[PDB]
């Protein structure tokens, strides 16, 4: 009962990042602000509409932004960024404790050559509105009308009539 | 049983049902049931004699199977829907299992062959509770879920209880077992009316309680747990008769008393709903309960049996156990028929 | 290693069956320990690590221990072994044959209901939060300390009363 | 049964809505009967504890009587309220759905034929 | 899931038979009770972790604790019985039929 | 698979040892014990209730977890002290 | 599928004796099995031999009762052609109770069963006719 | 329920997780949250027999989300037919299903 719509393999075929989790986890912080408008708008689309098949045009933009970001990081300050992830991936859980004095160096290089500044503590776990241009829908669940409540009975509450109406037990 | 233990156990017994009712979660209901079970067993087994221990084993085993069955029901409902409560969309087998379990937990038939033995092994001040504060929560569970029940088996169970309880009461002399069979029959009446109007089960239960509790007070008086040991009441204390006779005729359900009203309005409902055949069976087989109440009336009041000399040494003494609520409930049972509409 | 859950299930079945075919208690308690082991392993395969280990720690270590304790100190395996075990063993064999053929019968009438055999491995986990921390049963069981406090207080009272009940009984 | 009616204020003995109903004139036979019940209960308690009846426990009898009445009064109020509510809901549903109750106006004995049944 | 679940329900039914039919002992009955309880706890935790529900997980803990205490009092009763008769048999309980 | 391997290995090693062992050469009751086993149960159940603190603590209702913990511990201690005073920990018959 | 018990009223009381009799005999066997199972689970005897002997006694007895009853009611309906009138079922129940008494070796039980079972059957027919429902459903 | 002490006191002890889509601790929503949120909203304001017949289009979908009997059967028939085809010698599973691919 009812067909389902779907996109096609031959479309939605963008050239992914294909980069590793260590590198992503290392570069994230800056990518938290750089390329943030797009990602926030995409998460908003995905949370408003539960239709991944409608929230796609906001994914290719995301990946394009991330790639134009890693591109600047490849042009400038590459080796600090390579030694960094090679220092991280050594550990098991990839923590930011065993690489401190291999981090501020990369940070200062990225800064002295670019107007980025590593976010502070507790700067991404904060709701930030996002100004968009598309609208908000209603009935996102594609729900149906709510069957009408029971018509209520009302009127001044006066006493019984002739008694309890029980067998000759008038009162 | 020192006072701290006594108080804690009485508290848990007064709690189990309160939770079982005030809770809207079947797990909490089952929990309250287990509370009653546990906190009660000791009060049965205090004397630590073999009979008490045996009765405790029987009681515990049956009620354990019952609780586990109800738990199976709840879990199947969970898998089926997701909610911890019963809805109108549950495979009827689950309801039937729940009903079998509740029955075995109450004393209905044919799940009833464990009630007389236990109630004979027990003293009075615990059989009373066993019959009047353990059959409440299991009934609240039904009060909650009456619409979607299986009237067929409910009625078969009820009427089976009627027949078997009456037929056993015709014989049993032991007053404890007699009271047990009477409980069986009255709970049969309730379950018979239940899925049509629950308030009437509430009423039948309250009435059976108001008639039972004072009888058990009059027994606790003398620890006379036999016909030939209660016939001597007219020489030990000749006052309780004018009320015991009334209360037993009531339990029978004679019109001018109150015990009639329940059967009466129940038959009324069953006639509105076209169940007159089973109504007729119930009404024509309560007469045996009436019989073996009359046969004790005989032994006690309407005719005086041979006494025992040392009752003179007794009469030389005095006795001030019989509190006020006994008489109060006796009266508010026998002489309150004019106030049936104000009861509904 | 696709038949995993079905195997554990059949073994729990067989443990409960060896308990229902009441054997000598010394050779029934082993069936019960096996039952608990296999049930915990099933829970674990589903993902309730905390629940499985709680079982190992409480059921076996707490309840079966005292069951054997009480049994030994208060029971005697009188010579009721007129090859009773050797009989109920063949009876168990007949029952297990009955059950094997029963399932091989059912699978014909019911295919996508009772059991899906051709694709048995499927249909164990349905969805899962791939990028989500805090999704283990530890949190649900910890609930009692923030919400659902009624459970904790009720269990506490059950013990608070069971102590008095046991002691007042034994005397 | 009706415990789910619209806004059934839970576990409230007498809603404020039950002040627009005529309370019972204290001479009411039901209250009087409950008084008789209290008196007879005191009598029974005395005769059970083996005490002079009709001349003992006067304070006991007074307490019994007045408690019985002090209860019966408000219980009776609640019951009057329940019956009023039943009647009101019934008439309301009837006014909602008239088609379920065709106002059949009977015919006269002229037009209708009473068949015969002699002796 | 469905296969293992039907099998667990079968195991519950088998423990039911074990409790409803005796072989002249009482510890067997109580152990079958424990088997019931185990199957139930398992089915409940399975349902929960399969629905990904969490708040409903306290229930297995609750019922497991209650089964522990229940079996404890049952064992206490078994022990009183053995110490007042001389064994834990079942055919000794011919009393109360009078 | 890993734990399976390890456990099968350990079992097979032990059984090799025992097979070597076998080839190379060629009562009343004491209520106290039951009471102690019961105490052990009624404490393991407390343990099951009490383990989840390392995750119940990172929640926001500290005013609730702190309390419920104190409650469990103190009432358990009350039951223990009552058992003591009523002589469940004396061993003299 | 319950047809083996519903077919009894595909035709009215009349022909199809070979069917009505099989049905009544089946009910006899059923009630016999059930009563025998109860009286075996309880009030037991010495050997499985005597136990299953009691069981077979009860079962064959009830089977014969149902057979005789249904046969009488299929025969009277044929000869005394006033089918729907319940005297057919009453006479059938009387013959059945009389068979029960001839088996149990008791004229008193014979007559008691005659009266009771015949009236019960007549009332069953009255119900089937006037729609008196048993095991009803709630509609006040 | 029976004894509405809870509603009287305006409190809640158990009834805040009586069903699936209640407030889970760390916002981890359950499986059939939406279908529950619709079933309940249709079964609110009305009582019982109304819902047992005017909420089926909202409850069958829920029961399926919860169990997926029909999806199980769909996939089962698909795989049975595929096996029969690979037996008769007409199918030829491609790589993306047969063991490899060019993934992300
Ligand atoms: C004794 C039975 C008492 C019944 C009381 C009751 O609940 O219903 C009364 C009420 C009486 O009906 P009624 O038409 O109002 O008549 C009462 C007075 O005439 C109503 O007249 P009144 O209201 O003016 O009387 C007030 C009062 C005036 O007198 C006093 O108050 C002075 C007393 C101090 O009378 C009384 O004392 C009483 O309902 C009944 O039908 C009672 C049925 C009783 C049948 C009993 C059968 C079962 C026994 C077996």
């Amino acid at each position: 009962p009812g067909i389902v719509e779907l996109p096609t393999l031959e479309e939605l075929k963008v050239e992914e990042v294909k980069v590793s989790s260590a590198v992503l986890k290392a570069a994230a912080h800056h990518y938290g602000a750089q390329c943030d408008k797009t990602n926030k708008e995409f998460m908003l689309c995905r949370w408003e509409e539960k239709d991944p098949r409608r929230c796609l045009k906001e994914g290719k933009l995301v990946n394009g932004c991330a790639l134009n970001f890693f591109r600047q990081i490849k042009s400038h300050c590459a080796e600090p960024f390579t030694e960094y992830w090679t220092c991280l991936d050594y550990s098991n859980m990839q923590l930011f404790r065993h690489c401190r004095q291999q981090q501020a160096k990369f940070d200062q290089c990225v800064l002295d050559k670019l107007g980025w500044v590593r976010p502070d503590l507790g700067q991404l776990s904060k709701v930030t509105k996002v100004k968009t241009d598309r609208p908000l829908p209603e009935n996102p669940y594609h729900s149906r009308a709510r069957p009408e409540p029971n018509p209520v009975i009302e009127g001044d509450l006066k006493p019984a009539k002739h008694g309890t109406r029980f067998f000759f037990w008038t009162v | 049983m020192n006072p701290i233990t006594l108080a804690i156990i009485y508290f848990t017994i007064f709690l189990g049902p309160v939770i079982t009712m005030s809770s809207t979660n079947l797990m909490l209901m089952w929990v309250g049931l287990e509370f009653s079970l546990l906190a009660i067993i000791p009060m049965l087994i205090n004397k630590k004699n073999p009979r008490s221990t045996e009765a405790a084993t029987k009681y515990f085993v049956t009620q354990a199977t019952a609780s586990m069955i109800i738990l199976l029901a709840i879990v199947l409902n969970y898998k089926q829907l997701g909610t911890w409560m019963f809805q109108q969309q549950t495979n009827g087998l689950i309801l039937n299992m729940t009903l079998m379990a509740l029955s075995m937990k109450l004393g209905l038939a044919p799940f009833h062959f464990w009630l007389p033995e236990v109630t004979q092994g027990i003293p009075l001040h615990m059989g009373l509770i066993l019959l009047t504060w353990q059959k409440i929560a299991p009934l609240s569970i039904l009060i909650q879920i009456y619409p979607l029940l299986n009237s067929t088996i409910i009625l078969m169970l009820a009427i089976t209880s009627i027949f078997m309880g009456a037929w056993g009461g015709l014989n049993q002399t032991q007053m404890r077992k007699i009271m047990a069979y009477s409980s069986i029959a009255h709970m049969g009446w309730m379950l018979a009316i239940l899925p049509y109007n629950p308030s009437l089960t509430l009423l039948n239960l309250m009435i059976y309680i108001i008639l039972t509790a004072p009888m058990f007070m009059a027994l606790m008086l003398n620890n006379s747990m036999t016909i030939n040991s209660i016939s001597l009441l007219w020489n030990k204390t000749p006052a309780m008769l004018t009320m015991i006779s009334l209360m037993l005729l009531s339990l029978g359900g004679l019109p001018p008393l109150t015990g009639f009203l329940p059967k009466w309005i129940i038959i009324t409902e069953l006639m509105k709903n076209n169940c007159l055949i089973m109504a007729t069976l119930m009404a024509m087989m309560a007469l045996l309960n009436l019989f073996f109440y009359t046969r004790l009336i005989y032994s006690t009041s309407l005719t005086m049996f041979p006494t025992n000399n040392n009752s003179k040494m007794m009469t030389h003494q005095t006795k001030t156990k019989p509190n006020l609520m006994f008489s109060t409930l006796a009266i508010m049972s026998t002489m309150t028929l004019p106030l049936a509409p104000q009861l509904i | 290693m696709n038949n995993y859950i079905f195997v554990l299930s059949s073994l729990f079945l067989v443990g409960c069956l060896g308990l229902a075919l009441k054997p000598s208690l010394i050779y029934g308690g082993l069936g019960l320990i096996v039952s608990g082991f296999v049930g915990c392993l099933m829970v674990l395969g589903f993902g309730g690590s905390f629940l499985g280990l709680m079982v190992f720690l409480i059921y076996l270590g707490g309840m079966l221990v005292v069951f054997g304790y009480t049994t030994a100190m208060a029971t005697e395996e009188y010579p009721e072994t007129w090859g009773s075990n050797w009989l109920i063993l063949g009876f168990l064999v007949l029952g297990v044959i009955m059950e094997v053929f029963l399932i091989c019968v059912l699978n014909y009438y019911d295919e996508v209901g009772v059991i899906n055999l051709d694709g048995l491995g499927d249909w164990l986990m349905y969805e899962v939060d791939d990028v989500g921390v805090m999704l283990e049963g530890g949190i649900g069981v910890a609930a009692m300390y923030s919400c659902a406090t009624w459970m904790m207080v009720v269990a506490g009272w059950s013990l608070f009363a069971g102590i008095f009940i046991i002691i007042e009984i034994t005397r | 049964m009706m415990n789910g009616r619209p806004g059934h204020e839970p576990l409230k003995f007498l809603p404020d809505e039950a002040r627009s109903l005529p309370p019972p004139k204290l001479n009411d036979p039901r209250l009087v009967y409950m008084g008789l019940l209290g008196y007879c209960t005191g009598l029974m308690d005395n005769m059970l504890r083996m005490r002079p009846v009709m001349r003992a426990g006067l304070h006991r009898q007074l307490l019994f009587v007045t408690s019985f009445v002090f209860a019966g009064y408000f219980y009776l109020k609640r019951q009057n309220y329940l019956y009023a509510v039943k009647d009101h809901d019934m008439f309301g549903y009837i006014k909602l759905h008239p088609e379920d109750f065709p106002e059949k106006e009977k015919k006269t004995y002229a037009e209708i034929l009473e068949p015969f049944h002699p002796v | 899931m469905p296969s293992t679940f039907f099998n667990l329900t079968m195991a519950f039914s088998l423990s039911l038979l074990g409790t409803l039919m005796f072989r002249s002992h009482l510890m067997s009955t109580l152990l079958c009770l424990e088997g019931m309880v185990l199957s139930l706890f398992i089915m409940t935790s399975v349902t929960s972790l399969n629905s990904n529900s969490m708040s409903s997980m306290p229930i297995p803990i609750t019922i497991l604790v209650f089964a522990a205490c229940e079996a404890a009092v049952g064992l206490a009763l078994l022990v009183k019985v053995s110490n007042t008769y001389g064994t834990d048999y079942v055919q000794n309980l011919n009393l109360l039929q009078c | 698979m890993n734990l399976y391997t390890v456990i099968f290995i350990n079992i097979l090693l032990s059984l090799t040892l025992i097979l070597v062992a076998f080839w190379l050469p060629q009562l009343p009751f004491s209520m106290k014990f039951f009471l102690v086993a019961i105490t052990f149960l009624l404490f393991d159940l407390e343990i099951a209730l009490l383990l989840p603190l390392p995750w119940a603590i990172q929640t926001i209702k500290t005013s609730t977890m702190m309390i419920m913990a104190f409650i469990l511990v103190t009432i358990l201690s009350l039951g223990l002290a009552y058992e003591w005073t009523q002589k469940g920990l004396e061993w003299t018959e | 599928v319950k047809r083996f018990f519903e077919s009894y009223h595909e035709v009215p009381d009349g022909t199809q004796c070979h069917r009505k009799t099989y049905i009544t005999t089946a009910l006899g066997g059923i009630c016999g099995i059930i009563g025998s199972a109860y009286s075996v689970s309880l009030n037991p005897a010495d050997s499985t031999l005597e136990a299953v002997a009691r069981v077979g006694r009860y079962t064959f007895t009830a089977a014969a009762i149902g057979a005789m009853f249904g046969l009488t009611t299929c025969v009277s309906a044929q000869v005394r052609e006033k089918p729907d009138d319940p005297l057919n079922y009453f006479i059938g129940g009387c013959a059945g109770g009389l068979t029960l008494g001839a088996r149990t070796h008791s004229y008193g039980t014979a007559a008691m069963g005659c009266v009771y079972m015949g009236t019960a059957a007549a009332l069953f027919k009255i119900g089937k006719l006037e729609g008196w429902e048993l095991f009803p459903t709630p509609k006040v | 329920p029976f004894l509405d002490i809870q509603k009287k006191l305006g409190i809640s002890l158990d009834r805040h997780f009586m069903f699936l889509s209640a407030e889970q601790p760390y916002k981890n929503a359950a499986r059939c949250h939406a279908f529950e949120k619709e079933w309940i909203e249709c079964a609110h304001g009305i009582g019982g027999t109304r819902a047992k017949k005017e909420c089926k289009i909202e409850f069958d979908d829920f029961e399926e989300c919860l169990l997926r009997y029909k999806t199980m059967r769909r996939m089962h028939d698909i795989k049975k037919q595929r096996e029969k085809l690979m037996k008769e010698g007409k199918y030829t599973p491609p790589p993306h299903h047969s063991g490899r691919e060019e993934p992300r």
